């Protein structure tokens, strides 16, 4: 089942500053009181990060490229954002990745889904509406896990696909800032490594409608793109990354 | 010392002669806990099996497949593996496992093999010649045979061409053996291709029903996730052993650690990018890896004109890992320590000198 | 920065040791920098070539390290000879030498 | 610990012996340098218990009895302000003995001037 | 300017860094030598007319 | 072939840097002597013979 | 060392080869010196039956 959403309001997407966010742990190695230089796919400091809104009537579900990797930030309250779609053609011709977080658990499936034009979940004012795909014929990977999840919650994710491994990095931050990204540093812990082994060039954000037509809950998300670069990470006495330096940002940091 | 200096006479002094290394004694191979087993109960111990024309294909991924449970079972009559040996299945890792399940006759078990010819191979289930996997078959006269006759298992008897490898044909279209059109009705020269198996408990062993599960192992360019159970040797501490933790190997002394790792981190590195801390995969505890005690071996001797007595210094090695005297420079064997102070004759180090009067330090 | 000369010598020695240890991580054109990986992954006819590449790279690194150690030893020996001269002429006597 | 690597390494000859010999020469040279700089007196001179030097105060350079290291306040400040087959050999002269040599030189130059450097 | 040559050169590690650091040390040493030899006075004196 | 060129050029550069370091040590010794002559012969009168 | 082998197995009589008769019939060392000689003997070492 698919439903077209025809009540959207036309608006260009916004842009804002990345500040010093998007740093993740590059590996699984404990390091203490050391300065480590690593060359990896990172998000540049103070970069131009695209800003999308969900407010009522804004419902931002565009088609975005994936490129080398995607940093996804979420200023979220009341749990509207539910998952992501990854793939190349987003249909039954190729194989696509589904990540959803419903009321009970987090489900990851790699199947040839015949996706809808507007995939979504729904909350009735309980969850009784799910319109993401119409079919699933060839499934290779399934993974059921625990639930991962004024704006009160900040969700940072980093999605990378190298050597048939999909690395998802996550960080949950309690915030009290009303509209934009708070300025500070928080290193993203690695959340999961999946051996999906599929080609990914495009991704989709999954949202949830509110029914009492439909109403969009207040949420905002940010999309940034990773580039190959070098960072200097500082490890404290407890092994937690507390500060970082972008090696190619300015001559002082260089 | 004479061999090192290439002379039969050695002058008074200290001479570096050898290198002392501790030899590894045991091998410690700790990998993660053998949890999250693959669902083999729903394939082998199924209450009902599929027909050979419509054989069930269950795909197994993201778990641990313990093949020793299947191999050591006495309930299986055939465990013939093609392309791989059963002994190394429990060690190797594969991307996906295909479990094909069906029921055939006793005489038809031989046809589930590469290069065979018959009704089952040509028309029901075809295996490739370059097949990697195992064919497991067992007698099921107890479950799949009833006194009235169990006709719940159909096979394809006729097709114009042989099946491709790993093909399923569930078509119920009338086979045309003659020039005349069948027109969808089973008359003369036109037969229905699916025929039922007659399974009675009083039949012979070549006609009794046999449940066959074929496991297909393939390697694709994706990272392999169906791995075998990794046998873990018990942990031994305070000795120079060869450690293999989650594929990271080395030699060292494993001692208790006070370093508090974060839950996602497994190994520890210093400034020089050498592994000095590690987390045990079986039990979540932190272990320090101290390198084994290696050092120089120096021979302290006076002139051979004076005496042939020698002492040995193990540099940077404590005396408990090899007239025993512990110095900051290392362990000194063969020289007695005195409390009197004299001028330095043979320099040892850290304020310690040696002389001959026996050899005193 | 009063004690820069001693800290400079300590930093140079530590940096040389760190560089020498760090050079083990380089494969020098071989498939891997780990000897165990080469010995466990390849047959001895090609493993001999890979080990030979690692040996020549590490030997070049060690010879380079010894060469700068000898040059620094010469510099420290000159400084020590100057220090001994100052100890003899300034502390154990009064020197008429200007500056 | 690779036997095959050592067997291949033996084809290159006595490079390892040359490197070890050079490092040994440097290591003995450092001790020789320390002997040349600090061990220039064969008598360990000591200061009188009464520090009556005609108004001259040498507390900052003489060894402090209160400190376990027997170093001067200046020497203590100096020590505070300085922060795979590799081994570090200890120096032949320890820090306390070098401090003792400096104390002997200070006692000689305070109580005897330049006379101790040229004889009795 | 060969990218393949630089990619192969990266396998050899930090030899280039050592050579550059040694040359930088020599270059600062020359300036230190000139400073020690000629800059022994902090007052610029002039002769009378 | 590029590896052969790299190792040859690297050996040449190491040889050049090593001989430059030796010459730098010699020039440093000469400069220290020159500074000593500047301090003792120009800024004062020296009793040292020759 | 004289023997008779197949036509495709003459490449395995060499130092550093991986093969079947190399492992279980006749092994040459890595530092082998000498010459391997092979010639066709279908006229002499073959029968129609
Ligand atoms: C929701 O809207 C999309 C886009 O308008 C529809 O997708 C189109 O479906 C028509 C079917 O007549 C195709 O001919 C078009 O090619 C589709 N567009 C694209 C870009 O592929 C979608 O069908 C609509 N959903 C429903 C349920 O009607
Ligand atoms: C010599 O100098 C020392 C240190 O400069 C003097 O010790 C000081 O004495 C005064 C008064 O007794 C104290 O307030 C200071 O704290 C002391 N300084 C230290 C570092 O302890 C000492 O009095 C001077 N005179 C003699 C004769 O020793
Ligand atoms: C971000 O990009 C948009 C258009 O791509 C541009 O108008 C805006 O000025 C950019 N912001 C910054 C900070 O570069
Ligand atoms: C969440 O999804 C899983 C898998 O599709 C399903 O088993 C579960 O019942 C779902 N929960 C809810 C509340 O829909
Ligand atoms: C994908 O599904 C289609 C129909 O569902 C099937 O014909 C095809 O063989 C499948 N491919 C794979 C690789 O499973
Ligand atoms: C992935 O998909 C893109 C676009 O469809 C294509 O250009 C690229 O070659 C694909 N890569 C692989 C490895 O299949
Ligand atoms: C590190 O952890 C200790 C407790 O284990 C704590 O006292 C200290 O403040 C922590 N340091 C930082 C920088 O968080
Ligand atoms: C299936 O049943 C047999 C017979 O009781 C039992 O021995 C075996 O453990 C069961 N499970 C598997 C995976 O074979
Ligand atoms: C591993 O299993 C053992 C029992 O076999 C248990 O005592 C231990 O707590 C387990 N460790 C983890 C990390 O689950």
């Amino acid at each position: 089942q698919c439903v077209n959403l025809t009540t959207r309001t036309q608006l260009p997407p916004a842009y804002t500053n990345s500040f010093t966010r998007g740093v993740y742990y590059p590996d699984k190695v404990f390091r203490s009181s050391v300065l480590h230089s690593t060359q990896d796919l990172f998000l540049p400091f103070f970069s131009n990060v695209t800003w999308f809104h969900a407010i009522h009537k804004r419902f931002d579900n565009p088609v975005l490229p994936f490129n080398d990797g995607v940093y996804f930030a979420s200023t979220e309250k009341s749990n509207i954002i539910r998952g992501w779609i990854f793939g190349t053609t987003l249909d039954s011709k190729t194989q696509s990745l589904l990540i959803v977080n419903n009321a009970t658990n987090v489900v990851i499936k790699v199947c040839e889904f015949q996706f809808c034009n507007d995939p979504f979940l729904g909350v009735y004012y309980m969850e009784s509406e799910f319109r993401v795909y119409s079919s699933a014929n060839n499934c290779t990977f399934e993974y059921v896990s625990q639930p991962f999840l004024n704006f009160k919650n900040l969700r940072e994710f980093v999605f990378k696909n190298i050597d048939g491994y999909f690395k998802i990095y996550s960080k949950h931050t309690p915030i009290n800032l009303v509209r934009d990204l708070p300025q500070g540093f928080s290193a993203l812990e690695p959340l999961v490594d999946l051996p999906i082994g599929i080609n990914i060039t495009r991704f989709q954000t999954l949202l949830a409608l509110h029914r009492s037509g439909w109403t969009a809950g207040a949420a905002a998300y940010y999309v940034g793109y990773l580039q190959p670069r070098t960072f200097l990470l500082k490890y404290n006495e407890n092994g937690t990354i507390t500060d970082a330096v972008d090696c190619a940002l300015d001559p002082l940091s260089e | 010392t004479k061999c090192t200096l290439k002379s039969f006479t050695v002058e008074k002094g200290i001479y570096q002669t050898s290198n002392f290394r501790v030899q590894p004694t045991e091998s410690i191979v700790r990998f993660p806990n053998i949890t999250n087993l693959c669902p083999f109960g729903e394939v082998f111990n199924a209450t009902r099996f599929a027909s050979v024309y419509a054989w069930n294909r269950k795909r197994i991924s993201n778990c641990v497949a313990d093949y020793s449970v299947l191999y050591n079972s006495a309930s299986f009559s055939t465990f013939k593996c093609y392309g791989v040996s059963p002994t190394k299945l429990n060690d190797l890792c594969f991307t996906n496992v295909y479990a094909d399940s069906f029921v055939i006759r006793g005489d038809e078990v031989r046809q589930i093999a590469p290069g065979q010819t018959g009704k089952i191979a040509d028309y029901n289930y075809k295996l490739p010649d370059d097949f990697t996997g195992c064919v497991i078959a067992w007698n099921s006269n107890n479950l799949d045979s009833k006194v009235g006759g169990n006709y719940n298992y159909r096979y394809r008897l006729f097709r114009k061409s042989n099946l491709k490898p790993f093909e399923r044909d569930i078509s119920t279209e009338i086979y045309q053996a003659g020039s005349t059109p069948c027109n969808g009705v089973e008359g003369f020269n036109c037969y229905f291709p699916l025929q039922s198996y007659g399974f009675q408990p009083t039949n012979g062993v070549g006609y009794q029903p046999y449940r066959v599960v074929v496991l297909s192992f393939e390697l694709l360019h994706a990272p392999a996730t169906v791995c075998g159970p990794k046998k873990s040797t018990n942990l031994v501490k305070n000795k120079c052993v060869n450690f293999n933790f989650n594929g990271l190997t080395g030699t060292g002394v494993l001692t208790e650690s006070n370093k508090k790792f974060l839950p996602f981190q497994q190994f520890g590195r210093d400034i020089a990018d050498t592994t000095d801390a590690v987390r045990d995969p079986q039990t979540l505890e932190i272990l320090d890896i101290t390198p084994c005690s290696f050092g120089g071996v120096s021979v302290i001797t006076p002139g051979t004109n004076t005496s042939n007595q020698v002492a040995v210094l193990y540099q940077g090695v404590n005396c408990t890992e090899v007239n025993v005297f512990q110095t900051r420079a290392g362990c000194l064997i063969g020289a007695e320590h005195v409390n009197n102070s004299y001028e330095c004759d043979i320099p040892i180090g850290a304020g310690i000198c040696a002389s001959y009067q026996s050899i005193i330090a | 920065s009063a004690l820069g000369k001693l800290q400079d010598v300590v930093n140079q020695n530590a940096q040389a040791l760190n560089t020498l240890v760090k050079q083990l991580s380089s494969n020098f054109g071989a498939i891997s920098s780990v000897l165990n990986d080469i010995l466990s992954r390849l047959d001895p006819p090609e493993a001999e070539v890979q080990i030979d590449r690692l040996i020549t790279g590490r030997l070049q690194s060690l010879q380079t390290y010894v060469t700068q150690q000898l040059i620094r030893a010469a510099e420290i020996r000159a400084s020590a000879n100057l220090a001994a001269t100052k100890m003899s002429e300034c502390v154990l006597g009064q020197s008429k030498r200007v500056d | 610990d690779s036997t095959e690597c050592s067997n291949l390494l033996l084809q290159y000859g006595s490079f390892c012996t040359q490197l070890n010999r050079a490092l040994t020469g440097i290591a003995v040279e450092q001790d020789k340098n320390t002997q040349e700089v600090f061990a220039q007196v064969k008598q360990i001179y000591k200061t009188p218990p009464i520090k009556d030097f005609g108004g001259f105060n040498f507390s900052q350079i003489l060894p402090d009895p209160s400190k376990p290291s027997k170093r001067s306040p200046i020497e203590d400040l100096l020590f505070n302000k300085v922060t795979n087959g590799l081994t570090v050999l200890p120096p032949l002269l320890t820090d306390e003995m070098i401090a003792q040599y400096t104390s002997a030189l200070l006692a000689g130059t305070i109580t005897s001037g330049w006379t101790f450097g040229a004889g009795p």
